């Protein structure tokens, strides 16, 4: 039940650094456990990172760990994901997604979030 | 209403920046709440009319048919002395007064011993109703490990416990959980009932104790959204306690070896299940687990001091329990 | 679910037209739920642990400074014929039966009532336990009435009955109703538990049924939103049972004058308020203006049905209060 | 919470016939008893009739008494005013209006019907 917009996309040099935004519309967005996925051409969409509401627990990928991390911030109702030491493979359109509350932490299934986003391009 | 909005403080119970207006239900979710509580007490009653019904139409005929007397215990033959002793001195003299007991009743301590016993017996109720009782405990118990064990066996946080604590307390309520934790709470209503009214001849002693923190922790448990370890400690300890009601009914059927066997076989799994199992696996995850995932909030140490006392209660049980055993592993040999 | 939704047809019980939807509680006006009678659980369980107070500390010191004998009743003399009549023939033999008896043993028929009104006593409970109940329903009774008198001095329907069925069933629930009804149902509750659970060796008769009707029209009165013609007969009817409790505390006290006074004053007020004001002013507007200004409904018959029974067991009741104030008002001249 | 909506307001002759329609947009209706009220020039607002959810019980004011009768369709959610043998005082705007579920049946006062609505001029 709540609206979310990206932020930050764009086209980056080798191994260099960026920083997405997901920012909510809504008063509830400290209830909800958020998430990125990835869309490459072709294939499928792939799980990035994920974190629960307090974010305490935080959870990502093994093709993507050790470089990535996510955070969020409740009082501004934004979450945030910096990528450092990118990759050509992380080309991609990346999407901004919330728990369904009632998906258990740990989900790293497209049916488990149902809040989505545009989502944004990031070339490398 | 103010002494009310003055005990629920928010900032006390759940959690920093978690207000109690976010667990309202909607129709995104359901949440536990203390009004369904409330349900517990009817029931609790209906409870105990159905035992009324076990134990006049189902135990007593089954007692009955297992040559169990139904009229009281034998009389102790009359003593001014161990009378006087009994009422005022003590009802379980030790060795030393038994043996002036003895002494100045030129009688044998076995005969003493004997007498005591008579009149504790006489003190108690019949056996019959004692068995009746026993089959009544047993029987639920029974049920209620079963039901808990098919419950858990799928549930996620069974494998990991981290997973009480992971989304906390935005965690919905599901029929299974609301069925198991209004069944327990009646359960111990009807305790309480059968207790308080039924007979006020009883004892207030470590088991009221204890029958009270569990019946504060179920809801204040259930009220707080902490039903995922909430359902862990219910099973672990109820895994003991559907061999305690057997054995006791072997011990009022004058089944020597039966009856061993099976207290035996329940301070083993008293002993492990409640020394061996809970300290290291749920006193883990409310300790530890929920200090890293959840955080230090007031509510966190007043029920980490109940399952501590709760730790303690069942040390002293568990002794009580291995002193016994003893004398029934000796009897055995 | 589906014996409850059929249990609960809304055909059935409001009126045509009229839902459980339109009763829902909003932000405009909140009606009367059957979940709020769930409260009436908890607090009765409260309710009979203040009567345990009340007659530990309160009463029972009364009763001390008052000469009532804390002992058991005076031990009937020892006979085998009047031992076998009272166990098998009856408890209460009549003229001819009490004749017999006397030819037969040779002894007076004073003797003989004075020794069964003895073996009822002494099946009955000691005399300072009924005194304590019974200060203990007059004080419940007295709070009561005096708490309906003061709501219903300025209710409207209370003048004009007809305000009961103007707006039925869109009639808002107030604070006060809620508490009455709440007040009442633990009430009735309380003495249920103290009837089933607390001595078994009790009897059930007429007044058991008579509670059990009670109990279900409060309940269904509420549930259906029937509350203003509830309090009506609830204050009616708890009006003549503050001075049955008083007489019967005088009674224990041996203070027949006082006694006697007070047992003809509670037999005038029980007639004048259950057969010449009952059924012209209560069963006049749930039998006449409810039909029509509502309408007939399904619901409607099975109300004023149980109105009757209530009216008969009244009658019952009647009859036997004014057999037993003849022989007060002929031993008063 | 119903919103009124009055019609078959017009000028009649001396010891004519006519008949108020009330239209309510909205389900509960059925729920709230309906009432009209009269504004003359100067003076102010008076009671003319009312009834009842089912309209079983009705009640007017005394002076108009034995020639109005108000009665509903809860089918159709209206009301109806069916005026006979009308008077040059009659002439007036007519109002409206529903209980406000708080209010006992036989109020006769204005802030005891919360619903109200425009009105109709009738000229006799
Ligand atoms: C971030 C933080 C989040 C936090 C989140 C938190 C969530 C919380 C979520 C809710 C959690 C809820 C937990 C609930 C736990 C719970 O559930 N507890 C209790 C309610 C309860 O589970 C206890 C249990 O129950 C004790 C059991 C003792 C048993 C023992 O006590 C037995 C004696 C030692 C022995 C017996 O003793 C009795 O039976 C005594 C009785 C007998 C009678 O009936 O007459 C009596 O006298 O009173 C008896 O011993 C004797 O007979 C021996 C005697 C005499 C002889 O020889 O025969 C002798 O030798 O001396 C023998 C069984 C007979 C056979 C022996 C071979
Ligand atoms: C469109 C449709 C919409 C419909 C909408 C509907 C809405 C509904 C909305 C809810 C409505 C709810 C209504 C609720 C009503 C309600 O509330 N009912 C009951 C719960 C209840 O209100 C009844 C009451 O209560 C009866 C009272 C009888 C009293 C009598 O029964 C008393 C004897 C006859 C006498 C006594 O009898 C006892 O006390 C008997 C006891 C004594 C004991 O304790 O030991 C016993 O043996 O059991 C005792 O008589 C004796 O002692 C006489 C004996 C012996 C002697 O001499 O001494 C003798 O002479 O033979 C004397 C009081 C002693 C003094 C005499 C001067
Ligand atoms: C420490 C060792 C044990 C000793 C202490 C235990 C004593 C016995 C405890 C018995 C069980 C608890 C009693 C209350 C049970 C019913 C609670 C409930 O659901 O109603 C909440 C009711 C109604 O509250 P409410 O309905 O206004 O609040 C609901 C709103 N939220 C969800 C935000 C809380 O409140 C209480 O009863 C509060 C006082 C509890 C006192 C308990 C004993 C101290
Ligand atoms: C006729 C002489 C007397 C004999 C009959 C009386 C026997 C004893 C009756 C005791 C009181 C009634 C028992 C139920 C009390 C609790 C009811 C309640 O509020 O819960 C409704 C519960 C829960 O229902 P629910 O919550 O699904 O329904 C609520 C929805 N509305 C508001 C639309 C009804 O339902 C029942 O208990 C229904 C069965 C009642 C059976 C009563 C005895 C017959
Ligand atoms: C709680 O809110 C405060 C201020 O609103 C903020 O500083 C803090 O970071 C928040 N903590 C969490 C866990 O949301
Ligand atoms: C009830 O509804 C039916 C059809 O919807 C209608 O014919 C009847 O007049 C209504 N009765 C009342 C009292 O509203």
């Amino acid at each position: 039940q709540v609206q979310l917009v990206e932020s930050g996309g764009g086209l980056v040099q080798a191994e260099g650094s960026l920083r997405l935004s997901c920012a909510a519309s809504g008063r509830t967005f400290r209830t909800y456990g958020m998430g990125w996925f990835r869309q490459a051409p072709g294939k499928e969409r792939e799980f990035v990172a994920a974190l629960n509401w307090s974010g305490s627990s935080t959870y990502y990928a093994d093709s993507v760990k050790g470089r990535f991390t996510i955070s969020r911030d409740n009082a501004k109702n934004t979450a945030y994901l910096q990528m450092n030491s990118l990759k050509p493979e992380d080309t991609a359109v990346y999407y901004c997604a919330a728990l369904r509350r009632k998906a258990e932490y740990g989900s790293r299934s497209i049916a488990d979030f149902d809040s989505w986003s545009k989502g944004t391009p990031v070339t490398v | 209403a103010g002494i009310l909005a003055w005990f629920w403080n928010e900032r006390f119970w759940l959690p920093h920046n978690v207000t109690w207006a976010d667990l309202k239900n909607t129709e995104e979710a359901t949440f536990p709440q203390a009004e369904d509580l409330y349900l517990a007490f009817p029931l609790a009653f209906c409870i105990f009319m159905v035992r009324l019904i076990f134990e006049r139409f189902v135990a007593k005929p089954c007692a009955i048919a297992l040559n169990i007397q139904a009229n009281g215990p034998q009389i102790a033959p009359p003593n001014a002395i161990l009378e006087k002793v009994f009422t005022a001195i003590t009802k379980h003299p030790d060795e030393k007064r038994l043996e002036g007991l003895s002494k100045q009743l030129d009688w044998d301590v076995r005969s003493i011993q004997r007498w005591f016993r008579q009149r504790r017996n006489q003190e108690k109720p019949s056996t019959l109703t004692r068995f009746c009782e026993s089959m009544w405990r047993f029987s639920f118990y029974l049920y209620v490990f079963t039901y808990g064990v098919r419950f858990l066996k799928k549930t996620p946080w069974l494998w990991n416990t981290r997973h009480c604590w992971y989304n906390y307390p935005y965690q919905p309520l599901t029929t299974d959980l609301h069925y198991y934790y209004i069944l327990e709470l009646s359960f111990y209503w009807s305790l309480m009932f059968s207790q308080f009214t039924d007979i006020k001849r009883k004892d207030f002693g470590i088991m009221f104790l204890h029958h009270l923190v569990s019946i504060f922790l179920i809801t204040f448990s259930y009220v707080n959204n902490m039903a995922r370890v909430g359902t862990l400690v219910l099973c672990l300890h109820d895994s003991a306690d559907a061999l305690l009601e057997a054995a006791k009914m072997a011990n009022y059927a004058k089944f020597q070896k039966m009856c061993d066997l099976l207290f035996v076989m329940f301070a083993v799994v008293f002993i492990t299940t409640r020394l061996g199992i809970f300290p290291l696996w749920v006193l883990n995850t409310t300790l530890f687990e929920s200090w890293e995932i959840v955080g230090p909030y007031p509510s966190w140490w007043v029920f980490n001091l109940l399952l501590l006392l709760v730790q303690g209660l069942n040390c002293f049980w568990s002794y009580l329990i291995v002193k016994i055993a003893c004398k029934a592993v000796s009897r055995g040999k």
